């Protein structure tokens, strides 16, 4: 995260950090009990599926209290039409070995229905994305949880002003932009698969996850969110599908 | 999403047109001629009754009284004037709002005349 | 013609009776002056057909008109009942959480699971110890 | 669909309507408008007429900078 501030402990719940052998590889945002959601190009190196952890309640990096709950990651479902190295269909359902206990510190954030997204989230202007990801572009991760408020802006915004550059990513159906073009506020490498979290009268939901950006916080450029509002149907769907053998599984999409 | 485009950007205080006042009246006091000036009713509410341009600009509003070979002209930070004239002569009014702070529509279009 | 014998007068010329510009123009002498006086007398009151709906006030401007709505009213001629715009779109409906339209009759509002429907129709509140979307620490 | 165009701002004494083009063949309106900072709030919705009162949502506060946009829906 760019230009954000900490997270007091305890007040982004839903932050999820997951590891690949013990080490740091991206976010998620914990939706149930037992259910994460990540992107999907986070796993495009994956090698050992079976070294997956998943850490709730965690805050600082640095020091282990008991407000942290560790969890296997048993499923990593992404959507089939996504395809490693690119942008389109970036975000990954994943299913926890044994489920989480809900605490002061460890609370799902609320998937929510379609429609009611579409129609009302999406015109919240600002909402909140967090991470342990790179503090700069190419600099140091945060050992603290950080969060940054952002303003989400309609696609046709989001390229007219933005600084057309060469072989860059289309912005699909499947994504949106938030943040600020002035190269003081972005998320940030590392960050991916977190939250972009909407607050509306008295509860939070989830309407994206951290994705891609041209470089953190530069000018001219706005960071780009999958837009989770196209996957309810996918998600809720999976969520209660039967657990398969192998960790990964590419699973149709619509 | 939908197609949709953007409109300018808009600051009520500062672009609203003012209204076409009204000369509520004009009374000769001895030598001079007191010319009063109805409250423009504005569309901004406050408990069922509707606030006034004076009551939204404050300050920021005057108008300015034309009357009448020349014209001469009187301006108030009120709704009121109070001229000095020459007994036996009639005279016309006609009266505007300003809110002199603007650089541009910062005059209404001017009240309808009235004669003595 | 006998009418005619009476000298000039702007109010048995013009404000008891219509005048022409040149009537006009022969009392105020001047161009300027006429023209200034013609703008608003030969305008029109706009609001000579009742344009404003629902029981609001109407307001004579040069070639147009001002209308004042009641409470609950709005549009350029009040036509817009603010009574019939309860559906989702408008403010997610009124709900707190999920807003579902209902043609034909009135909308409803639902909660997320974890959350329950009050009497209110609108409001939700948490049917168990830690609902999601809340902030335990802050709440 | 078609995009709306020439947005334009009618106010007098804060009654304040957007105007704008084209009167729509097999489409609908729907508006929009939001301070730089705020969440934007719909108006007129699903509408033919090319023209919506937003007096109500600007005198919330006539200090304020406001932002409007059209959108086009297919009929
Ligand atoms: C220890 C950890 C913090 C490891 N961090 C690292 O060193 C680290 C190195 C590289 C890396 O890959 C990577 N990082 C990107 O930056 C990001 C990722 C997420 C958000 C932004 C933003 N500006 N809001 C930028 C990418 F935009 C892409 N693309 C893809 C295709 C979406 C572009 C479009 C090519 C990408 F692959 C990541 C990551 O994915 O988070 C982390
Ligand atoms: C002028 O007329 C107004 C309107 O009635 C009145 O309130 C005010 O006291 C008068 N002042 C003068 C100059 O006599
Ligand atoms: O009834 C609608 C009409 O009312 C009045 O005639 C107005 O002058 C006119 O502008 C409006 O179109
Ligand atoms: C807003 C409207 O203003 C005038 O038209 C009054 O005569 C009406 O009763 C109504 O209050
Ligand atoms: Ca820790
Ligand atoms: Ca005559
Ligand atoms: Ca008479
Ligand atoms: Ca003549
Ligand atoms: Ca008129």
């Amino acid at each position: 995260i760019v230009g954000g501030k900490v997270c007091p402990k305890g007040e982004c719940p839903w932050q999820v950090l997951l590891l690949v052998n013990g080490a740091q590889l991206c976010g998620g945002t914990l939706i149930n009990t037992i259910w994460v959601v990540s992107a999907a190009h986070c796993f495009d190196k994956i090698k050992n599926w079976r070294n997956l952890i998943a850490v709730l309640g965690e805050h600082d990096l640095s020091e282990h209290d008991g407000d942290e709950q560790s969890r296997r990651v048993a499923q990593v479902i992404i959507p089939s039409t996504y395809v490693p190295g690119t942008t389109n269909h970036d975000i990954a359902l994943l299913r926890l070995h044994q489920p989480v206990v809900l605490t002061d510190h460890v609370v799902p954030l609320c998937l929510p229905e379609r429609t009611f997204s579409e129609r009302t989230l999406a015109f919240v202007r600002f909402s909140l994305v967090s991470g342990w990801g790179q503090l700069l572009d190419r600099g140091a991760t945060a050992l603290e949880l950080m969060v940054l408020n952002v303003p989400r802006l309609m696609t046709q915004d989001c390229l007219q002003q933005s600084r057309k550059v060469g072989d860059s990513p289309n912005i699909t159906e499947y994504m949106f932009c938030a943040g600020y073009s002035d190269g003081s506020k972005d998320s940030c490498k590392g960050d991916s698969g977190g939250p972009h979290a909407t607050h509306y009268r008295g509860t939070w939901y989830l309407t994206g996850i951290v994705s891609w950006g041209q470089g953190c916080a530069t000018v001219g450029h706005f960071g780009v969110y999958t837009r989770v509002s196209q996957y309810i149907e996918w998600l809720q769907k999976l969520m209660r599908s039967e657990p398969r053998p192998g960790v990964l599984l590419r699973a149709p999409f619509p | 999403e939908p197609l949709y485009e953007n409109s300018p950007e808009f600051t009520p205080y500062l672009e609203t047109n003012l209204g076409q006042p009204t000369i509520q009246s004009f009374e000769q006091v001895g030598t001079k001629v007191n010319v009063t000036v109805e409250d423009e009713r504005t569309l901004v509410r406050r408990n069922n009754t509707f606030l006034s341009l004076r009551d939204v600009f404050g300050k920021d509003l005057i108008y300015t009284l034309y009357y009448w070979s020349g014209k001469k002209t009187a301006k108030t930070n009120t709704n009121e004037f109070l001229i000095d004239v020459d007994k036996g002569e009639n005279y016309c009014f006609s009266v505007q709002a300003v809110i002199p702070s603007r650089t541009v529509n910062r005059k209404s279009t001017d009240s309808p005349v009235e004669c003595m | 013609f006998l009418e005619e014998l009476r000298p000039g007068s702007l109010e048995r010329e013009c404000k008891e009776e219509q005048c022409s510009f040149e009537e006009a123009r022969e009392i105020f002498k001047d161009a300027e002056r006429t023209k200034l006086f013609w703008i608003s007398y030969s305008d029109g009151d706009q609001c000579a057909s009742s344009p404003c709906q629902n029981g609001g006030s109407c307001k004579d401007q040069l070639q147009s008109y001002i209308c004042f709505c009641l409470p609950a009213f709005e549009g350029r001629n009040c036509e817009t009942h603010k009574d019939d715009q309860l559906i989702c779109v408008n403010e997610n409906g009124g709900c707190e959480q999920y807003c579902s339209d209902h043609t034909g009759t009135k909308r409803s509002c639902r909660c997320h699971e974890g959350y329950s429907l009050l009497a209110d129709g609108v409001s939700c509140t948490p049917t168990v110890e830690y609902p999601c979307g809340k902030i335990p620490i802050l709440e | 669909t078609v995009a709306a165009y020439n947005l334009t701002w009618k106010s007098t004494n804060f009654k304040t309507i957007l105007e704008w083009e084209p009167k729509p063949v097999n489409q609908v309106y729907t508006v929009q408008i939001s301070t730089k900072s705020g969440d934007w709030k719909s108006k007129c919705f699903y509408t033919t007429d090319t023209e919506c009162d937003l007096t109500d949502e600007i005198v919330k506060d006539v200090k304020q900078t406001y932002l409007a946009r059209v959108f086009s829906y297919p009929a």
